[PDB]
């Protein structure tokens, strides 16, 4: 699509992944939220 | 070369008189004033450098002695002013540039004589004087330049700036003597004395030329030859000039045409000039000349060749008219008559160019031509008819549709040389004016004929191929334009393509094409066709791969094309 | 002369976002107000001007001032400002609801037309009550357009006399000392003819009529150019002039639009389609945001009208540009700039490569068009077949987000410059001399809150406000070798002309005067600069007795450089008059941050565009993160 959220696919993702990690560490996430994240990963199961 | 350059666009100092001329008393009267005024100016200008009155020659200290007021003077100090003045006035008296007496009448400082001179700028050249300052500056420099020249003529050196033609010199150098010259005459009028004797370049050149040209015509009627070469140079200049009196110039052009027309009644130069004149073309006398040509043409039909060639050239002027009336109707009538009565192909072409209720007769003739469809027996009449159709289309701007149908019929008849080329030009015009389905059917019919010719194909075959190449290319080009205008065509394109492949692969055919080109003096069409064919990206990629290796049927056809494209790329 | 009007404001919620909305009325002359949505100095507003005069507390110079009223509150759905202005002695002064809400204006200038400006912040609706502000971005049916910018002998005499009487009689028939008066009128006509000394003759006659008509108008006023008066009147005048003529016969500036550098294309074949909502002549990385357009090494373009494209240079190759006519331009791989007109293809042969380029569109005053851009729907005309034949694909899927382009803009800034123009204790002073025009200006780089000048070398000097930068212009003092320096704790002057002018003007509340001046013309510059108080000001450290030199020096000119990129939406509601009240809905938030320069509106996108500023910001962010480290409170 010629992107680029940051012109660095990685930069954009790092920004998001870091936020996600902070949230998980915090644990201030709904079980449903956890399920959503799992689905988000690839929905392997 | 110089002329082309203009289009793109060593001494003798005259001897005046400066002592053979002894001032009238009115000039002596101006000498008191002008001389006194000069002394005042000196105080004013010498005071400007802080100079002053003293009692002795402290010139470095910025002092005169002579900067004693004009009143203080000894006349001998006044002579320093009077002498240049006396030379000025005498120079005028020498020219009989009479200086009529009406009136004689005229900064970090220091000491001096600090007058304020009645400033010189404050009066300025009347038209008599406007001519005069030029000659006084010219003359003054010469006397000065002649003294400079006597000085130069003593010393044996190279060149003199003021000893070389005055005009070459900067306007600023020209200024130095003018600074003496305007300073005299304006000041004379300022003192109440006139001094009385007793783009544009292109316009001037044109006028001089008309002036000579008439002389040349008179000479022809009765160093003249050398001037005539000048005529060729002039014609070239004129072509450049136009693009770069107009109507007046054209009128002069009419006179030149009459001279040439008279001659018709160096040949190439005249023709080129005529062509240039023709190029230029792109009054009553002109109408008369046209009438004579018409009458002359009728006489030729009844029974000079040069006059006839000139008349054909006159055809170009008609084209020029096209770009932008009784005599015209009449000569036009004679032309129509000649056409009816009808080198012949050339005459027909000239007639068509000239052509470039009444609508009804033409319509009937057109119906007759349509009747004419399916058979010919006359190459010349058909060409004249085509020219007429073009003229009709032009007049029109339906009728256009009928014209198109007629064109199609003509194409069919053709399918059934110079005439062919003329027909092609007419066809291009018709296509431009421009049903489509019928044209496509006709193309299919032809394309097939071309394929058959290809299958058949030594030298004769090559010639046939060349003929196929010209008509096919032209009509093909118009058709392509139409297709673009309204962009099955793929099938037509495929056929054109097969022909194209055979063409890419044709040696004898290639030689024939070269010969045809030489006689005159398909790739673009092929490209347009290819674009149409291209008009399924993955499938296309697979096909390209297959071509490199070189609906299923369609794919195979596309692949075959691809090969053709590859061949084209190889070129 | 006098004018007054009333606009009543409808129902605005004062807060959506953390903002007290915008909705200040005042008035303004054309010149020197040129709003932008980028937002002005000090973080952008209204009444900023020395143009704007707007009206709450105070607005003027962008420096609110308190005001006595009786409602002593902001406008709300309830009221009707009741606007008034005299021109004559020029005072705008104000009421609300006929309620005196204090006196103001005078002491500025005539020039241009001082209309009424209304500003809406947020969700609000208002009636105006009588019986765009420029804009690069337009307004279009499919893809926004974009347009602008618009500034807006004796015998002969006898023949004349006798002919004149006949004319009066002829005129008399149509209607159904007097002539006499007619003869006098004929004589006038004669004077007009003398002044004048084919259609052009008719036009001249019409002009003369307007001129005479003009004198007549002046007389009536004592009791608008003819083009201004209008077409019907012009036509009527033309007829009389025509009759007279028959009788006589018987007798025997440019705005350039750019694309983000990030989009940059360094390879392949692509196509850009330009849409014209305007008819006229226009031209389609290195190129400057501001400078000559279409005639430079930077880019190649030709005027649509001219059928010429600057090489830079002169050329043909094309039909004259037609309003609302499709245009098509086409490869990194080869090296051509094929132009397809209406596609309908017309290109350039052999062209350098690298650094991408893209094509730049600059529109001159008064034609808008829209240029695109994204999607298959976008192929228009088209302008599609070529893409199909060309394979020079449109940006298409890439750049899914809509493309953003920086704008040249209108107002110069007093920026820094180096080695430019060629030919551009103490010492401080310098300058570059070549075939340098005037000019001047100068400016400086030290700010005073919330003491010497030398020069010598005639030239206006003054001290400039932070907002002092304004369009220049002739700049003859004053429009709104001895050097004397004035220090403000006060009155600022110096010793004018070496020896005292006395004391001219001063403000001591807590503004903030910036020093430079503008110097123009001359073979040799001869400018010398420098500091006690100034030195103390410049550095937080100090003041110290010893003179000090800044790491930085300032310059060079406001310039006429265009570089601010435009934005995401700017939708409101327009704003229909007849009814007389206009209501605007939605909210806009600006991420931009003000400099310490100061007061310029940054525009985050602008920061992104400018790397150096961006680098500094990034470093600052890192430092901030660093202070945070260790979980300190």
């Amino acid at each position: 699509a010629r992107d680029p959220v940051g012109g660095s696919v990685e930069f954009q993702f790092v920004p998001v992944l870091k936020l996600v990690s902070t949230l998980l560490v915090m644990g201030i996430f709904g079980d449903e939220d956890v399920k959503q994240i799992l689905k988000m990963i690839e929905p392997e199961v | 070369c110089l002329c082309a350059i203009a289009g793109a666009l060593n001494f003798d100092p005259r001897p005046v008189e400066t002592l053979n001329v002894i001032i009238p008393e009115k000039l002596d009267s101006f000498i008191n004033k002008f001389a006194e005024y000069t002394h005042e100016k000196w105080a004013f200008d010498k005071i400007q450098n802080n100079w002053s009155y003293g009692e002795n020659v402290d010139e470095e200290l910025k002092t005169h002695p002579m900067l004693r007021p004009y009143k203080t003077f000894s006349e001998k100090d006044k002579e320093i002013y009077r002498w240049p003045i006396k030379e000025s006035l005498k120079a005028m008296i020498a020219w009989e540039w009479t200086i009529e007496k009406a009136r004689e009448g005229e900064y970090d400082p220091r000491e001096g004589y600090n007058p304020q001179p009645p400033d010189l700028s404050g009066v300025t050249l009347s038209r008599e004087l406007q001519a005069m300052a030029e000659q006084l500056a010219e003359n003054y420099h010469n006397t000065w330049g002649r003294k400079k020249k006597q000085e130069l003529e003593a010393k044996g050196g190279g060149t003199h700036p003021l000893l070389v033609p005055y005009d070459t010199l900067t306007a600023k150098e020209k200024a130095r003597d003018r600074e003496k010259a305007q300073e005299l005459l304006k000041f004379l009028q300022m003192n109440g004395y006139a001094v009385t004797r007793g783009y544009f370049l292109s316009t001037p050149a044109k006028v001089l030329g008309s002036g000579g040209h008439a002389s040349n015509k008179e000479k022809e009627m009765i160093f003249c030859k050398l001037a005539a070469l000048v005529r060729h140079r002039v014609s070239l200049f004129g072509t450049d000039a136009p693009a770069v009196i107009l109507a007046r110039s054209l009128d002069a052009r009419t006179v030149m045409k009459s001279g040439p027309e008279i001659v018709k009644a160096s040949a190439s130069e005249d023709i080129e000039k005529m062509v240039e004149n023709l190029r230029l073309g792109k009054t009553t006398v002109a109408l008369l000349p046209v009438l004579t040509t018409l009458f002359q043409h009728i006489a030729q039909h009844q029974f000079l060749d040069d006059v006839q060639v000139s008349c054909y050239r006159t055809l170009c002027s008609i084209y020029s008219l096209g770009t932008t009336v009784e005599k015209l109707r009449p000569a036009l009538g004679e032309c129509l008559a000649r056409l009816a009565a009808a080198a012949f192909l050339e005459p027909q072409l000239n007639e068509y160019n000239a052509c470039s209720t009444l609508p009804m007769l033409c319509s009937y003739l057109p119906r007759w031509w349509e009747r004419g469809p399916e058979a010919p027996p006359p190459a010349l009449p058909a060409g004249a008819p085509p020219p007429c159709t073009a003229v009709t289309s032009d007049h029109l701007n339906r009728i256009i549709v009928n014209n198109l149908g007629i064109d199609e019929a003509t194409w069919m008849k053709r399918l059934a040389v110079s005439r062919a080329r003329p027909e092609l030009l007419h066809s291009h015009f018709i296509p431009t004016i421009g049903k489509r389905a019928g044209k496509v059917v006709a193309e299919e019919e032809q394309l097939r004929l071309e394929a058959k010719a290809e299958a058949e194909e030594l030298y004769a075959l090559y010639p046939l191929l060349i003929r196929y190449v010209d008509n096919n290319r032209a009509h093909w080009l118009t058709e392509p334009n139409a297709n673009a205008e309204e962009l099955m065509v793929g099938e037509i394109f495929i056929y054109w393509s097969k022909s194209h492949n055979f063409k890419r692969e044709e040696q004898n055919f290639v030689v024939q094409n070269e010969i045809n080109n030489m006689s005159f003096l398909k790739s673009k069409m092929a490209k347009a066709g290819d674009a149409q064919s291209g008009g399924t990206l993955k499938k296309m990629l697979p096909i390209g791969l297959n071509m490199c290796a070189p609906f299923l049927q369609n794919n195979l056809h596309l692949q075959g094309k691809v090969e053709g494209s590859p061949s084209l790329r190889w070129q | 002369g006098k004018w007054y009007f009333e606009v009543m404001v409808d129902e605005v919620v004062p807060f959506l976002t953390a903002q007290a909305t915008h909705l200040r009325v005042g008035w303004a002359l054309t010149e020197g107000y040129s709003p932008y949505p980028g937002g002005g100095e000090g973080w952008g507003g209204n009444g900023v001007g020395d143009d704007l005069y707007s009206y709450l507390h105070l607005w003027t110079g962008h420096v609110a001032r308190p005001v006595t009223s009786p409602g002593q509150h902001l406008l709300a759905p309830e009221d009707v400002v009741s606007c008034c202005l005299d021109l004559s002695v020029p005072s705008i002064s104000f009421r609300i609801n006929g309620c005196p809400v204090q006196g103001v204006f005078e002491a500025f200038n005539l020039d241009g037309l001082f209309f009424p400006v209304v500003s809406f912040s947020a969700g609000v609706k208002v009636r105006f009550l009588l019986g765009p502000i420029k804009e690069y971005r337009r307004e279009g049916p499919r893809g926004p357009h974009l347009v602008g910018p618009s500034r807006c002998p004796p015998h002969l005499e006898r023949i004349r006399e006798k002919l004149a009487e006949n004319i009066h009689e002829l005129w008399a028939l149509t209607r159904i000392p007097e002539r006499n008066y007619n003869l006098q009128m004929s004589g006038e006509t004669l004077k007009t003819l003398l002044a004048l000394g084919t259609p052009a003759q008719t036009t001249l006659v019409d002009r003369l009529a307007e001129n005479g008509h003009n004198v007549w108008a002046r007389d009536r006023v004592a009791q608008v150019p003819y083009r201004l008066l209008d077409e019907a009147t012009k036509r009527s005048n033309r007829d009389s002039l025509c009759q007279a003529v028959r009788t006589l016969l018987g007798y025997g500036r440019v705005r350039i639009f750019r694309a983000e550098k990030s989009y940059t294309v360094q390879s392949g074949r692509w196509y850009f389609e330009f849409e014209a909502v305007t008819t006229g002549e226009m031209r389609v990385p290195e190129l400057r945001p501001d400078v000559e357009l279409g005639a430079d090494e930077l880019a190649y373009v030709f005027n649509g009208h001219r059928g010429q494209r600057w090489h830079l240079g002169s050329e043909p190759f094309g039909r004259p540009w037609q309003s609302g006519d499709v245009v098509g331009c086409m490869d990194l791989t080869e090296n051509t700039i094929i132009f397809t007109l209406n596609g309908e293809v017309l290109a350039f042969r052999e062209i350098e490569i690298g650094d991408g380029f893209l094509p730049v569109c600059s529109l001159g005053p008064g034609q808008v068009g829209h240029l695109n851009l994204g999607q298959d729907v976008s192929s228009l005309r088209f302008f599609a077949i070529c893409g199909l034949q060309e394979g020079f694909e449109p940006f298409a899927i890439n750049m899914q987000r809509p493309v953003t382009t920086w704008f040249s803009k209108s107002l110069p800034q007093f920026e820094p410059v180096p080695p430019e123009h060629p030919h551009y204790l103490a010492h401080r002073t310098w300058g570059s001399q070549n075939s340098l025009v005037e000019m001047l200006f100068l400016r400086l780089s030290l700010p005073v809150q919330f003491y010497s000048v030398r020069v010598f070398a005639c030239v206006w000097v003054g001290w400039v406000t932070p907002d002092y930068h304004q369009h220049d212009m002739n700049f003859d003092l004053s429009k709104v070798t001895d050097l004397v320096i004035g220090c403000l704790v006060g009155l600022m002057t110096f010793t004018a002309n070496g020896k005292e002018s006395n004391t001219f003007f001063q403000v001591e509340p807590n503004t903030k005067l910036f020093p430079a001046v503008f110097v123009l013309p001359t073979h040799q510059n001869v400018i010398q600069f420098e500091a006690a108080m100034f030195l103390s000001e410049r550095k937080n450290p100090a003041p110290q007795c010893p003179p000090r030199l800044e790491v930085q020096m300032l310059m060079p000119v406001s310039w006429s450089r265009m570089p601010n990129h435009f934005l995401q939406v700017e939708t409101r509601r327009a704003g229909e008059r007849l009814g007389w009240a206009v209501q605007c809905q939605d909210p806009l938030t600006m991420m931009a941050l003000h400099i310490p320069e100061e007061n310029r509106c940054m525009d985050i996108l602008e920061l992104s565009e400018r790397l150096d500023l961006q680098r500094f910001h990034s470093h600052t962010l890192r430092l901030y993160r660093a202070v945070c480290a260790l979980g300190n409170n």
